[PDB]
């Protein structure tokens, strides 16, 4: 399972030997370790390896964290709330809740960690510097990365930003620059089956064969946090007891966008349309991001054997072209429905 | 079981009305000694430390832990007090005329600091009228008070934008008044920085007693104490 | 230690009156005839950026009253507040008195008024004409949309025209007289053609040409050293690129723009406007070849102006260019 | 001092202090080292890519400038992490450009030459409103004798026309393996990184216009190879494998699938691919290299195939999914 | 080097509380004479002038000629900033940089050290106060204070008649119109009440409320306001004060 089953150090990641013998070599010499930026796919245990690696440079007593409250003031009297997840070593903060403040929060927070020092008791002061790590960098408005874009620079001695991200075109050059770029790729279909059977082990899961196991890789894509997570479902839907003949526990949005492209594969009319309009308004309002929307719904629409490659090109350059113009938007849906129109164009 | 007395709330209001701004969830440890409370910041600067006299009723059966906020305790508290809690303190009820007001704990994740009395290379004292109002001049100019104390000599500079401040002082004592008296003792000449926003929110506890003071050492934070004993660890900028 | 020696050309050599301003001698006529005959209308300034309105101003105010025109002249610039109340109140009142200093119609200079919001500007339009015969009100601008038609009437309309030629190179020999300096030929008229009517950025390159010749008393600028300073790409070598993407094949060409674009550190966003100014000058036998010439090299600038990347974008250029030359053959 | 400059990352260690360590632009340092001698120093304008030593250089001219003592009194720096905004750019911009230059005292006017005039360096000026531009037109014409400004910028356009007019531009150019090999040479013969014979030109060339990222990188490999400690060099593929550079096999396995294939078989093959984690403008960048260098194609394919590249990494950076942009951009060059 | 050491410390605050808000950047000329210094409106309206010679200070001394200018605001700050038992002491280096503001306690050794960052005026001094005046007088500024903000409700406009042994202060607005009608009278057992006038022509001419206002501020210096009218001319509204005088020029509005 994804819970109380996770490497807490950098000799227990047993996948990505490659990766870990990197990030051993980075952790070598603590004190002249410089910015870094991960980036790879989702589920791939990005920031449980920036967690080892912190507990691996600082001592083991950094997973003890806890969630603090700021209070934070706009150029208006509109006072904003965050949430802070400090530990005797680091902190960790999601910029991406504020809307279009990420600036404000990045600026102040940022420069007033970097000012003062960190403390002892854990010999009055003496300490290294304190690390910052900001999940989910792409969602940072250009501004918030410009701001920070000198921090980095001006007070490196106390602050090293571990930043997590997938998908890294959303970062602009100087930030790219001024990290390293480590990448972390998804592990292969053995090293996670294996992942699964030392989980079902320890769970004493009653399974048949490893098949199963292969096919929870083979259907997970490649997230070890969707595998654990459906591997757990699977066991409570069938009692503790895998067998051969298992329905993959599809999460309900994959459903939906399933149904969805069946929709618009069948029948291309007006009144579909405005049917697969009321299901995408019925998937957003339900905190369903509308860039992981149009990706499903594109590879959804590539995997129907009824349309040739023309269709599919067209399908693939729409898709392109509307993702470009969902990246510079703000109201979702008027990309969205306008993207499966043009499909709607495309088949007939 | 915990049951405290004080013979006026005026006591128990005015040092929460003092530290009520910067910390807002305090561990507090009963003992057959007094009370003490312990905070740490959310950023790690400033460390609240205060120490409650059983002089000022007392009984408590083993040493406790307890946690309570002080936004609602000054609500309140907007006549004598007393504050009891069971076995197992889940509630705290404080009776008032009579009243009683029970309020939940909140779990704290209070790593108990031990408070050591290490060598200083300076020690102080100065009224705390004085200082509040020094600390609420200089925070006008600047935003980053810097602390030199040299040659029998204090010196609070503060290099703003507008212009600087510098306020000279040397250790005066009286005798027609004992209250307006500065004391130092100085080992080693030092001068370190500090944060504006955290002095104007250390100068309100100065309510709390007529004197403040102040310790600093090279690379140990600075002591803010007032005499209930309270004293603040307050952590300075590197250097630049 | 402030000297008058401790200011930048371009404001070391800023107009003291009118007749030290070149190029708008159609403007400066009617403005020395207005100031003669002794009826100065609202005046509404209409430039490009760096042409001569506020040193025409600046002038014009000094002409008027005297060697003290700070003193009774209002200025109002884009540093200050220029709210509706700033309207109601300061411009109000300055309007409606007399001066403190002299005895005479008083001066009201709204520099960058385009930067004004529209209240302010509505609010600007009544008490710009009630008080006439006591104040008088000049607008500068870059960008005509920013005013609303009602302000823009009621002003006298000059345009400032972009510095001509002939004008810079008056400028230019008045600066060598004032500097002890040389300069080719050549290399002015290259300064010339760089200049684009700015008379700012003329100066500015002056003076940053005199200070790479490591001794200005003998050494002339050469074209070799106003090319190198601002790092614009020298005709030849522009002619040379043009050439090899037009006439030889994919890598040689390619090879080419990268051998040019480094010797020298060129820009690809200065590269594509040589290559368009010296191309628009072709005698293409259709329509179709402009039009596909014009809009994907359009969009590569403006994909450049956003700094996406360096080596796929001057294939991009190369790529534009063979394909827009084809409708010919 | 020391200790904490050898404590801090090799891109703040070997930060330039004067005007001669910055061996890059010998076009713009001219200028201003000329400046030293003389008195007149007009407002500067430095753009260009990110990483080629604006920040640095500026830092570096008002330190051999002004001295360590009247640094912190002579120049005021505006920042992106500071608040630049229409009411600040009026307020405290004003203010400190209509001040007195601050007295030199005779250690600072007797060793370092104190020019009449401060310095307000407005840094990552593409950030700031057009009304705050608008606003500090006049801000920077007027209070010209005793302050100057400084701003820098990787895109000249964000700029507005006044500003780019007034100030005096200098363009900062791109840092390649021909005029930047001297500054990485010094950094490996200071740092014992034993290198390979052609290793820093193939660090240079993966960061295109680059040298921050480039002693990143080397950083990072000289860790590396230390942390094992079999004392070997430093190999190319070595450097290549952590700077996101894909391998060369697959990206031939890459071109052998678009060359021949239906839209199933590139869709399965982009998606194994985007498995592993690739950066996509890198695998762009690669592709473009591969396909522009090769000689085995025709002109009609060339023109078409550059024009798509481009428009695959225009769309590519404005924050979009790598994946579907890939897979449309092979697609799209299979088609051909 | 010029030293500035005043025999009390709320005389420069109640000195400087006259332009508090009604105009923003000074510039004190200082010299062997005293301080002397001006200021024009942000409108360019009404011009301050104060004058304090060497007898309001304890201590002065003037090496050469010296021009601080500063802006009012920060000096206000500054000025606050000290209590009104200590001692004043302005200092000035050889070359003008920095003015150096000190408070000094007379029985606790408190040096409180200021330091005021010189603003860069563009300080284009004029000759004023070297014009005749056509009309003159003066009269308790209590008095001149009353009609003044007594008038100010009725309009925003305020119109002064010198006539033969007559002053007239004529407000004339939306809800009424008011007119006070005072003459020339001289008590001998009150001197200060008096109210004098000497007039060659007559005079009238409007202001604004809004600057009057301003103006009258300044009657918690002095107790007898001078008014010094003339056409073509700034209005002189002066309170002499024990060492100098402040006086504020005012530009008459234009009639139709
Ligand atoms: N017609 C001109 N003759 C001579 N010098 C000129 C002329 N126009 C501009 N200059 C020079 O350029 C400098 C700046 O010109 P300005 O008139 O201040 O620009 P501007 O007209 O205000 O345009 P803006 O306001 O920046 S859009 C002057 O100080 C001169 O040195
Ligand atoms: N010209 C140069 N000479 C020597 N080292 C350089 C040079 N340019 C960059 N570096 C190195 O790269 C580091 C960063 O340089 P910067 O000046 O911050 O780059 P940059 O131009 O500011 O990029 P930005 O700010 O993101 S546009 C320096 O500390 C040096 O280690
Ligand atoms: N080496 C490993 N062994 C076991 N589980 C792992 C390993 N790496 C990652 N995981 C699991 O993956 C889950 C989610 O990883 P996560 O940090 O969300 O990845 P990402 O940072 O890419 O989103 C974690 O709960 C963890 O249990
Ligand atoms: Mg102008
Ligand atoms: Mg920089």
């Amino acid at each position: 399972w994804v819970d109380k089953y996770r490497p807490k150090s950098l000799n227990a990641l047993s996948h990505n030997e490659e990766l870990t013998n990197f990030l051993k070599s980075l952790s070598d010499q603590p004190r002249d370790l410089p910015h870094l930026l991960l980036y790879g796919p989702n589920g791939t245990g990005k920031k449980t390896r920036c967690m080892a690696l912190l507990e691996s440079i600082f001592g083991p007593g950094v997973y003890r964290l806890k969630i603090d409250v700021r209070q934070f003031v706009t150029a208006s009297n509109r006072k904003l709330e965050l949430n802070v997840v400090s530990s005797p070593y680091h902190l960790e903060i999601t910029p991406s809740d504020m809307g279009n403040n990420d600036r404000i929060v990045i600026q102040e927070l940022l420069k007033e960690v970097a000012q003062m020092e960190q403390v002892d008791f854990q010999d009055g002061l003496a300490h290294r510097y304190k690390c910052v790590i900001i999940n989910e960098a792409n969602s940072l408005t250009k501004d918030a990365q410009a701001a920070l874009r000198r921090t980095m620079e001006k007070y490196s001695k106390n602050i090293r930003l571990i930043m997590v991200c997938d998908s890294m075109s959303p970062i602009i050059a100087p930030i790219k620059s001024r990290c390293l770029l480590i990448r972390c790729p998804a592990p292969s279909d053995s090293e996670i089956s294996t992942i699964l059977s030392d989980v079902v082990t320890n769970e004493r899961i009653q399974l048949e064969t490893k098949d199963i196991l292969k096919r929870i890789a083979q259907a997970s894509n490649g997230n070890l946090r969707v595998s654990l997570l459906m591997l757990e479902s699977m066991a409570l839907n069938n009692e503790l007891a895998l067998k051969s003949s298992s329905p993959i526990i599809k999460p309900d949005w994959i459903i939906v966008i399933h149904k969805l492209t069946r929709k618009i594969v069948k029948e291309r009319s007006v009144n579909s349309l405005i049917e697969c309009r009321a299901v995408l308004y019925d998937l957003l309002a339900h905190c369903i991001p509308a860039n992981i929307i149009l990706k499903e719904l594109t590879f959804s629409l590539l995997d129907v054997e009824t349309l040739n490659t023309t269709n599919k090109s067209s399908i693939i350059e729409y898709s392109s072209v509307f993702d470009e113009r969902l990246s510079l938007g703000n109201k979702a849906i008027f990309h969205l429905e306008g993207f499966i129109a043009k499909v709607m164009c495309c088949l007939d | 079981m915990l049951e405290a007395k004080f013979e006026e709330a005026s006591l128990f209001k005015r040092i929460i009305d003092g530290f009520k701004d910067c910390v807002q969830l305090v561990n507090f440890q009963c003992k057959e000694d007094g009370i003490i409370a312990q905070a740490v910041d959310d950023s790690r600067v400033l460390l609240v430390s205060l120490e409650i006299g059983v002089e000022a009723e007392y009984r408590c059966d083993h040493p406790v832990t307890l946690g309570m906020d002080l936004t609602s305790l000054s609500k309140i508290l907007r006549d004598t007090l007393t504050l009891i809690a069971d076995n197992t303190p889940d509630s705290i009820i404080l009776l008032f005329r009579i009243a009683e007001y029970s309020l939940k704990l909140m779990d704290i994740d209070a790593d108990f600091l031990k408070i050591e009395e290490l060598q200083y290379d300076s020690t102080l004292s100065l009224p705390s009228s004085e200082f509040s109002k020094i600390v609420r001049d200089l925070s006008q100019l600047s935003d980053s008070i810097n602390i030199m104390i040299t040659k029998e000599t204090i010196k609070f500079v503060a290099d703003g934008d507008i212009g600087s401040g510098s306020v000279i002082i040397k250790p005066f004592v009286d005798m027609e008044h004992p209250e307006t008296s500065i004391k130092l003792e100085m080992d080693q000449p030092v001068d370190l920085t500090f944060g504006a926003k955290y002095l104007l929110d250390i100068i309100k506890g100065s309510s709390l007693s007529d004197r403040v003071g102040i310790r600093l050492s090279s690379e140990a934070p600075a002591l803010f104490q007032f005499d209930g004993f309270l004293q603040f660890f307050l952590a300075p900028k590197f250097n630049d | 230690k402030r000297s008058k020696e401790n200011l930048p050309w371009v404001e070391k050599y800023r107009p003291e009156t009118l007749d030290e301003v070149y190029g708008q001698n159609e403007v400066i006529t009617t403005v020395r005839k207005f100031v003669d005959e002794g009826k100065l209308p609202h005046l509404l300034f209409y430039g490009p950026p760096g042409t001569g309105k506020t040193s025409t101003i600046v002038a014009l105010a000094r002409e008027i009253y005297g060697k003290n025109y700070s003193n009774m002249v209002l200025e109002l610039n884009a540093s200050d507040d220029r709210g509706i109340d700033v309207v109601r109140n300061q411009i109000k009142d300055f309007a409606s008195t007399r001066q403190i200093f002299s005895k005479g119609f008083k001066l009201i200079i709204l520099d960058e008024a385009d930067a004004m919001t529209n209240a302010a500007q509505n609010a600007l339009r009544r008490v710009i004409e009630r008080y006439t015969k006591n104040t008088r009100f000049c607008v500068l601008a870059n960008y005509a949309h920013k005013l609303t038609p009602a302000l823009l009437s009621r002003c006298t309309r000059f345009r400032f025209q972009p510095l001509p030629q002939e004008a810079i190179e008056r400028r230019i020999a008045n600066v060598l007289v004032h500097e002890k300096l040389k300069l080719s030929p050549n290399a002015e008229k290259a300064l010339i053609e760089l200049s684009n009517g700015d008379m700012r950025r003329v100066l500015n390159v002056l003076q940053s040409c005199k200070a790479t010749l490591d001794n200005p008393d003998e050494d002339e600028i050469s074209d070799d050293v106003i090319y190198e300073c601002c790092g614009a790409p020298r005709p030849s070598d522009l002619k040379a690129v043009l050439k090899s993407i037009l006439e030889d094949d994919w890598g040689t060409a390619h090879y080419t723009l990268n051998k040019v674009r480094s010797a020298k550190g060129l820009a690809l966003i200065d590269l594509i406007e040589g290559i368009v100014k010296i191309l628009e000058d072709y005698e293409l036998q259709n329509e179709e070849t402009r039009v596909h010439l014009l809009t994907k090299l359009a969009d590569i600038e403006y994909s450049i102006s956003k700094g996406g990347n360096d080596q796929i974008q001057g294939s991009a250029v190369i790529g534009a260019i063979k394909a827009s030359f084809e409708n010919e053959t | 001092a020391e200790q904490s400059l050898a404590q801090q990352p090799w891109v703040e260690k070997y930060r330039p202090k004067n005007l001669d360590e910055v061996t890059a632009q010998d076009h713009a340092v001219t200028v201003l080292k000329k400046t030293l001698k003389s008195a007149n120093l007009p407002h500067m304008l430095f753009y260009g890519p990110p990483g080629t030593g604006k920040t640095s250089t500026i830092l570096a001219l008002t330190k051999e400038l002004y001295g360590p003592d009247l640094m912190k009194s002579r120049i005021l720096e505006l920042n992106a992490s500071d608040e630049r905004g229409i009411s600040i750019v009026r307020e405290k911009v004003k203010n400190f450009a209509r001040l007195t230059v601050s007295k030199p005292s005779k250690h600072d006017l007797e060793n370092y030459p104190c020019p009449p005039y401060k310095i307000i360096i407005l840094d990552e000026a593409d950030s700031m409103t057009a009304d705050a531009q608008s606003a500090l037109r006049r801000t920077m014409e007027t209070y010209s004798g005793v302050t100057r400004f400084c701003l820098i910028c990787n895109y000249v356009t964000r700029i507005i026309d006044p500003l780019a007019s007034r100030c005096s531009k200098f363009r900062f150019k791109a840092l390649d393996a021909s005029n930047a090999i001297d500054r990485l040479r010094f950094i490996s013969e200071q740092e014992n990184v034993k290198c390979d014979d052609g290793v820093l030109e193939r660090i240079l060339d993966i960061s295109a216009g680059d040298l921050r990222r480039g002693i990143t990188l080397l950083q990072s490999a000289s860790k590396g190879a230390q942390y094992l400690g079999d004392g070997k060099n430093i190999t190319s593929t070595q450097v290549e494998e952590l700077a996101g550079v894909v391998p060369h096999d697959i990206l031939i396995e890459i071109v052998e699938k678009v060359k021949s294939g239906d839209f199933d078989e590139i869709k399965k093959y982009v998606n194994t691919f985007m498995k592993s984690g690739w950066s996509a403008a890198s695998v762009v960048n690669q592709l473009h290299e591969y396909y522009i260098t090769n000689d085995n194609f025709d002109t009609n394919f060339k023109n078409q195939i550059s024009w798509l590249l481009f428009t695959t990494d225009s769309r590519l950076n404005n924050g979009t999914n790598e994946h579907i942009q890939l897979l449309n951009l092979l697609v799209k060059i299979s088609q051909l």
